């Protein structure tokens, strides 16, 4: 096509820095941010073994007193669920860094084009996992919605209105597998591409004697 | 496995053939130097254990007086060639009285190259391409000479190319190093520089090998009196 | 795997000599033959796409030897193949044997022929199925038909192409009658059979009859002129 | 060049109306898409999208009075308008350039025919966000005030105003992420074309 | 399916598609046509022009494969010029051993043999050349048979091969060309090949006429410079 | 897809594929030309390094000393018809004691490069041949293509970026048959330039010539003599 | 079985009306139509810039009829016939291709999966088509719900600024389903005018 | 297994029956409801070209009877029987080509590919035939559901903007069916009457064995 | 990209910390809490045989249901709790594990991720068993809420005596689950370890 002198030199250049910014972050950034998340887990918050104090306990006998949320588990989402929006944003860069490493294409010599095929089938495969995660951040928000409501609501039944306050220790044992698994994120997305940077950032033989 | 050695790709290259020059980048990194006052090889022995003997393993040998070798990538390749062109170095002067020139020694291995092929032939004749790097060098009345021989098959005159693992970075240090009238002495200064460099292991005399063809004196291979004051002469 | 190449089937079958078998089929000819008590005769489809296409140019019916006559059915590519190959065969014969080459035998060198191609994996059955005829001073009229596949028998009243199974139910129905033989009258059924089959009444270049007696061991090829007189004058 | 009767002046109006296509995209492709990468990539240095604190980003329910909808949502969500609308728009007209550059199909396997497929297989993983960012737009008011509909039928339930106060938060780094998958869009897309400009046609030989 | 991988496998409706391949290949050869008459046969070939670049008389397509024998050829071009010399070196192996020229039904047979013999196998291939074997001799007189990929043999009064045939075909059939003279065949020759060929895809080309018959004393011959625009020149009245 | 495995296979649109990469290769390498007056035949062959330490590659081949050959795509494969086309022009002074005609010669190659093609398991030669010879009706300009297919032309350039040399040649077709020795060498040389991009034109050491004329014998200039030929054109 | 000549001399003429109809469609209709909505585009009353005609300054009792908004409706008036247009003479040429399907038998019967691909994309755009009508439903119905639960609940104010998305949102696509029309013509005539060769003839000629 | 003499009559009348009726298929049903339809689309009760004028508008408020639209409600009238109609006779096609189902062997069965293809064609056009028994039940339900809707709320109107709106995309796919359908005739002709040979006879039963 | 012995090494220690952990769960842990699974379902509590009378009566406030099957609600959630967390810790330490990727010797690499697919099995179901327990409380709290807004039908208080029942069979059920999931993956991981934790490398030709 009509490629433009000035349009074309602003991509390049930026086609180098965010070439060289996802160097830093697959170097520096990733080995910090696998035992920051480690740090996370090993808090006694999320360790808590006893589940019974962990609810929300709501009061039900409209003026029956203010239920509010659960503030240990806001508390606790407070520091993971920024770290799992975090996460997302540092593999859509590396699925771009992956991306501006597609070798010209070609028929043959595709050795280095399947080894960038399957980090990047695998850095899908986590990102679904984190985005799977981030509906459950929202969908249990939601679940408390209508399980305070619909218990407030109903005072003939003394059973079920107490039996929501369940799903607050389901999101405790789940958060702690969810944020098990948001450690892990950066660690296997780290060996993935670590042990494969050989071909990776160069996939071309580019020796020719034809 | 689904495909043949002949096959042609789409961008007109072959499978087979591609594959072999794409194979030599696993060999030995040796460079070859063509001066004005003889001609020097230099490579690297690669020894993967003390007991392996590196006096016994040689990728330089002598064909005539004039004439070196080279080896890279697969050994028993090199050596397999090597045979028949001493064979035909000789079949030169009991004809003809006289040494093969450095030219004819390319010519008659470019030909046992070509022949590759597997149906429509004898048992006997080479299937794959070998997986070697080949570096002619030698002196004669025409003055010195340096050819560089890859899986094709082609000979050319060139002053110093790089072969091996290391060829990449190494064919571009040996142009700018290399110039002019630069001499066999200074040669093996630049020569034991790039090398060192390149490969993993320090400079030793037994882990390297190195001989000199000039036209006063013929090939010599360099025994522990040359290689260790080459070596603390870098 | 086993419907392209010739190997044995889980049931038995071989599809490369079978989808041969559709291939002679394949040709959109139909060829029968009958054979008479003094006579036998061969009567194909002969076919002139263009007019610019020349009759003596283009022939079904070839001659092996002297007293045998030869016609094919399928893709012609197939059909000179064999008759060269079967020259070579009969005239050998002569060299060692010194004598005319009887039709017993040239059915068998031919289908050993034959035979190579589905055992020899490297090599294709042919795609013509070839009808011989000829005459032996004991058995008298002989006729064979050789299958790509190898297999010959004596066959009274044999067929090939398209309408083959129409072919057949018209030979069984003269037959089934005791029909007389004699040598003309025996040359209509042949030819009343293909006419009655595709319902045309064919030209008399449409059609290509040869001929064999008793009396005239020597092959020969019956002339359209006596074949427009045996079509309009004799239809009954 | 053709033998049926078909109408050659028609045919000259659809001959301009491509080659405007031809025309145009080649100026859209090597000129307006990477001056939009230079502006996309600031859009996105911008404090407007990246932000590390978004404490500003609450939910002002008083559950009685309106409840309006939080002015930053509102504000961002209008300057998200326009890059959604025009990727949208950009990569349909080289949606149609693409079909216009695929060659006669006639027989035989070709090298080119295979990555203009990916080419299209690119764009189609693109309009499906696309097609999903403008849904989630509409999804984000219509579950508010539903939310805050709910929390005028049980006034005692603070679990509302938190998922509003989550949901917030949520929709500010979607739309972030969303510029991101914008910008991943003309740069991904405009990369393979000056890897391999050759590969869409198989003449001039 | 898999089926038409190979020629020695056979179609499950019973057909050889490698075979039908190369007569397909032979539909992208340029048009050639052919005419036999009481006095001789005629031949014409259509030469297209790929460049200003190529000499005069480059890309010959006739081809003289004995005394009283000459060849037309289309398809691919080597495929024929390598079976030109197994030809002339079966005629002459012919003469060396019989003592006189092969006629034209010996030696398009044994031809064919070759030509079938390399569709048998499937270690080989089908020529991609279909072409037109003429004779003429005083025991004889003109005669033309043609070969196809499969080998076979087709005698015509006229015919046509290449890229446009069955509309060139229909036109030899509205003139009975037995009862003209090979002196006006080269003007019905030359009339039909500016009928066939139009401007689309190529752009020029020249006329390449043989002769072979009573006029040539029975030797296959060359069209000369002076007859051949001569005859042009009366063709270009259906031009204007 | 399944039609590209061998040269055997056609392809449905009656096409051998393996044939049409062969001659996808000879566009992969250096590009040559040449051209004949009614006199004088000239040879230009484009040398091309991989790098500057390794010297030029040699595309010329000498033959004899009526016939020059220049080669344009594989480069060991021309080896093999090099030491036939040399054995064969041997063999007609060794019996005839008389120079193998230009046109017979070429005739016999093509035959040898055919006769694989058919016969599976045997490579096409995946390189192009420009030949070039003189003989008692003049210079001969022979063209060849690895489906053995040989032409006779006035000029023709083969290879890479061949196309606006070619269209150089064809405007100045005209212009190559009356042109002297000297005319031949500088236009065949400005035809070379199309050849190349426009930073990189042409120099006298990585180009190379041959010619062969009336009284004059196949001759080989690499660098010496070529740099008067070269200076004093315009481009 | 013994074929029926009535019955082939009906379809065969209509098929050939088809024919007719195809040739003047393609050759002549769409390219007629493809200037006139790439115009449309442009028009100002399609392509706007200034969305302030679509604002929905919700009023929320008894209250009073709430109407649609003028800008949208009367440009929806000529947007529906000309998804009308797009979607019965696709079908039309769908139903052409249908019948050009060959007859069946093994030799030499590829090359026919171009028409494979041509209603291949044919269907999807028909999925696309349908979804136009759809989405013109969807709007009436969610602007109307919105409004509803703000006569409902008057202390919620988020329904005012969502039936005004509810509006832009509808426009924007409005324009996006008339690009989607012009690419329908256009990519159509484009890929039947390239394969037509083999499309009119899948197996060539015998 | 074992069975009687009528067991083999039973279904001998079916076979008789099924074929009558699949010959009455191709070479009397399809060429009579092809120009069926065709002549309803040009019948200017499907012909109208103004959606405008063929729209109901209701008023919204001892309450007025609202009826639907007298156009829609008559021209279904023409719709639905052709609807119910396609899908027995397509039922019909499907059973009797698995009639024709040879001998099951592990070779040369691409005759019975072929009538695979076939049988796959005429689930397609079944599914679409599906498809237009919900469109006929989805404007009943549609329209019915939202007049009501519209009569209970007065204070928005749009509901009967809609309402006019399903008014419109009735019509428009009330001529949309009955124009695929009279396609699916012609598609059901072309696909059965081209492939007749291999359907009836996909075995030649040539095998010399 | 460079190397950092210190940053670098601390993703080396994690990975070290998994491998000891591996070792320590199949030799001590694996088999200590695969064996309290087996004592948890020969449990008499879910060995009842009779559950007409773990049927909960309606009262139609009096509204109350079984505390004893609700208590065997709380002695399954741990375990399913349990199982979870250790499906996770041999998914992540697998993936560690994966070398380079190479067209040749690959056949190792498919091995390990034939195991690795046999965990997604797990993923699923793990999952859906804790959501069906949680879905029973809403399916039995509005079965008596149904009965309470209408006081007509009685099919709701045997609708709620079949959850009753339908909770202590899928009990019984998921226990089996549980200690299946334990086992059988225990077997696997011993079924695929030894020799085959590096199926190939540290092999190599002696030359090249």
């Amino acid at each position: 096509v009509r490629l433009s002198g000035e349009a074309r030199k602003q991509v390049e250049v930026f086609r180098q820095n965010l070439f060289q910014e996802a160097e830093e972050f697959l170097y520096r950034f990733l080995p910090q941010k696998i035992i920051y998340l480690n740090q996370l887990l090993q808090e006694d918050s999320l360790n808590v073994a006893d589940l019974t104090s962990l609810r929300a306990p709501l009061d039900i006998p409209p003026k029956c007193g203010f239920l509010p949320g659960n503030e240990k588990v806001l508390s606790l989402l407070a520091l993971v669920k920024p770290e799992v929006w975090t996460l997302k944003e540092k593999c859509i860069l590396v699925i771009t860094w992956i991306q501006h490493l597609i070798p010209k294409i070609e028929d043959g010599n595709d050795f280095g084009v399947a080894i960038q095929e399957k980090v990047l089938e695998r850095v899908n495969a986590v990102k679904t996992k984190v985005e799977a995660f981030q509906t459950t951040i929202s969908k249990y928000f939601s679940e408390r919605g209508d399980a305070v409501a619909k218990a407030s609501k109903e005072t003939h039944v003394m059973d079920y209105r107490a039996l929501v306050h369940e799903r607050d220790e389901a999101a405790y044992g789940e958060l702690r597998a969810m944020v098990l698994d948001l450690r892990a994120f950066y660690a296997e997305l780290y060996h993935i591409i670590s042990s494969n940077l050989e071909k990776i950032v160069n996939p071309k033989g580019e020796e020719k004697p034809s | 496995y689904d495909r043949g050695v002949n096959t042609f790709s789409p961008e007109g290259r072959l499978f087979q053939v591609e594959y072999a020059i794409e194979a030599i980048k696993l060999g030995s990194t040796a460079i070859g130097i063509q001066t004005s006052e003889g001609v020097c090889l230099a490579v690297e022995k690669r020894i993967t254990s003390p007991l392996m003997e590196p006096s016994s393993i040689e990728k330089i040998v002598e064909i005539d007086a004039h004439i070196g070798c080279a080896m890279s990538g697969l050994i028993a390749d090199a050596k397999t060639l090597i045979d028949k062109a001493r064979v035909e170095t000789q079949n030169h002067w009991f004809t003809y009285n006289e040494t093969m020139t450095v030219e004819s020694v390319t010519q008659a291995v470019s030909n046992l190259a070509l022949q590759f092929g597997e149906e429509d032939a004898d048992p006997g004749a080479m299937s794959r391409p070998f997986g070697v790097a080949l570096l002619f060098g030698g002196v004669d009345e025409k003055g010195p000479q340096l050819f560089h021989m890859d899986p094709s098959g082609t000979f050319v005159q060139c002053d110093a190319r790089a072969i091996g693992s290391a060829s990449e970075g190494a064919q571009s240090s040996l142009q700018e190093v290399y110039h002019k009238s630069m001499t066999l002495k200074e040669a093996i200064k630049s020569s034991l520089i790039i090398l060192k460099q390149v490969m993993e292991e320090k400079l030793n005399a037994t882990n390297i090998e190195l001989a000199t063809v000039q036209p006063g004196q013929n090939f010599h291979m360099f025994t522990k009196e040359e290689l260790e004051e080459v070596i603390k002469d870098i | 795997f086993d419907r392209h190449i010739t190997i044995f089937s889980p049931e038995g079958r071989l599809y490369q000599v079978e989808y041969a078998f559709k291939a002679i089929n394949q040709g959109g000819l139909t060829s029968v033959a009958v054979r008479g008590k003094d006579c036998a005769v061969i009567v194909t489809q002969k076919k002139v796409p263009d007019k610019l296409l020349d009759s003596s140019t283009v022939t079904h019916l070839f001659k092996i030897t002297e007293n045998i006559g030869c016609v094919m059915t399928g893709m012609t590519a197939d059909s000179r193949s064999q008759v060269q190959r079967a020259r070579y065969e009969a005239a050998n014969w002569k060299y060692k044997y010194g004598y005319e080459i009887p039709v017993d035998m040239l059915c068998k060198r031919i289908a050993d022929i034959s035979q190579v191609y589905t055992q020899n994996a490297e090599m294709r059955p042919l795609g013509c199925c070839m009808i011989l005829i000829g005459i032996d001073e004991e058995q008298g009229p002989q006729v064979y038909k050789c299958d790509p596949a190898g297999y010959y028998c004596g066959f009274k009243a044999t067929a090939a192409g398209v309408k083959q199974t129409e072919s057949t139910s018209f030979l069984e129905k003269k037959v089934k009658k005791k029909f007389d033989w004699t040598f003309e009258q025996t040359v209509e059924t042949a030819i009343t059979c293909l006419s009655t089959v595709l319902s045309i009444d064919f030209k008399p270049s449409e059609i290509e009859v040869g001929v064999v007696t008793v009396e005239n061991p020597k092959f020969r090829i019956l002339t359209e002129a006596e074949i427009d007189a045996h079509l309009v004058a004799l239809a009954e | 060049m053709a033998m049926l009767r078909v109408q050659p002046e028609a045919q000259a109006k659809v001959d301009v109306f491509r080659e405007d296509l031809c025309t145009k995209t080649e100026n859209l492709l090597g000129s307006y898409f990477p001056k939009k990468i230079s502006e996309l990539d600031a859009f996105l240095k911008e404090p407007a999208l990246n932000e590390a604190n978004l404490s500003n980003l609450k939910a002002p329910l008083d559950i009685c009075g309106p409840v309006n909808c939080n002015e930053k949502i509102v504000v961002l969500l209008q300057r998200l308008k326009p890059e959604i609308k025009d990727v949208i728009e950009q990569l349909n007209l080289v949606t149609t350039w693409l079909q216009l550059q695929i060659p006669r199909i006639e027989d035989g396997n070709n090298f080119g025919v295979a990555v203009q497929e990916k080419v299209f297989e690119l764009m189609t993983s693109l309009h499906t966000k696309l097609e999903g960012f403008h849904t989630q737009i509409s999804k984000y008011f219509s579950e508010r005030g539903d939310a805050v509909t709910k929390a005028a039928k049980q006034p005692h339930v603070g679990d509302y105003r938190q998922l509003v106060h989550e949901l917030d938060e949520a929709e500010y780094r979607d739309i972030r992420l969303m510029v991101m998958e914008i910008r991943n869009a003309y740069a991904v897309l405009y990369d393979i074309i000056l890897k391999n400009f050759e590969k869409l046609k198989k003449p001039r030989g | 399916t898999g089926y038409d991988l190979s020629a020695s496998t056979f179609s499950p409706d019973g057909r050889v598609f490698q075979v039908e391949y190369a007569m397909k290949a032979v539909e992208n050869s340029s048009t050639a046509i052919g005419i036999r008459c009481k006095d001789g046969v005629v031949f014409g070939v259509e030469k297209l022009v790929l460049s200003k670049l190529y000499e005069e008389g480059s890309n010959k397509r006739l081809f003289n494969v004995d005394r009283h024998v000459g060849m037309a050829v289309a398809g691919l071009l080597a495929d024929a010029r390598s079976l030109a010399d197994i030809a002339r070196e079966e005629a002459s192996n012919f003469r060396s051993n019989f003592g006189y020229n092969i006629p034209l039904k010996h030696l398009a047979d044994r031809v064919a043999m070759y030509v079938h013999a390399y569709t048998l196998y499937s270690a080989v291939r089908p020529f991609g050349c279909s072409f037109m074997l003429g004779s003429y001799s005083v025991n004889d007189g003109a005669q033309l048979y043609m070969i196809d990929p499969s080998g076979v043999s087709y005698g015509y009064w006229g015919c046509a091969i290449g890229k446009a045939r069955q509309a060139a075909k229909t036109e030899i059939e509205k003139l009975q060309m037995k009862e003209m003279t090979c002196r006006d065949v080269v003007k019905e020759v030359a009339k039909i090949i500016y009928i066939v060929h139009d401007e689309v895809k190529d752009k020029a080309f020249e006329l390449e006429l043989s002769w072979v018959g009573e006029i040539t004393n029975g030797r296959h011959e060359i069209v000369p410079k002076d007859v051949r625009e001569e005859a042009e020149k009366y063709a270009k009245e259906s031009l204007k | 897809n399944q039609y590209d495995n061998d040269v055997t296979v056609w392809s449905p649109q009656g096409r051998i594929h393996q044939i049409e990469y062969a001659m996808e290769a000879v566009k992969q390498g250096s590009a040559t030309v040449g051209l004949k007056s009614k006199t004088h035949a000239v040879l230009v062959a484009l040398k091309r390094a991989q790098s500057e330490l390794a010297a030029h590659q040699k595309k010329i081949l000498h033959v004899d000393n009526h016939i020059g050959i220049s080669i344009a795509g594989l480069t060991a494969d021309a080896r093999l018809l090099c030491n036939f086309m040399r054995q064969e022009c041997l063999d007609s002074r060794f019996v005839f004691d008389r120079p193998l005609p230009v046109s017979r010669l070429v005739s016999l190659i093509g035959s040898k490069t055919q006769i694989p093609t058919q016969r599976y398991g045997r490579r096409p030669y995946g390189v192009g041949l420009l030949i070039a010879g003189y003989d008692d009706m003049g210079p001969h300009i022979f063209q060849t293509c690895p489906s053995a297919n040989y032409f006779d032309c006035r000029a023709m350039s083969i290879g890479a970026r061949s196309q606006s040399a070619r269209t150089y040649l064809e405007r100045h077709m005209s212009e190559f048959m009356e042109c002297n020795l000297n005319e031949l060498v500088k236009h065949g040389l400005r035809a070379l330039r199309e050849t190349l991009p426009a930073e990189q034109d042409l120099t006298t050491k990585n180009v190379s010539i041959g010619i062969v004329g009336k009284d004059l014998e196949f001759t080989i200039y690499d660098d010496d003599d070529v740099s008067p030929f070269l200076e004093g054109l315009e481009e």
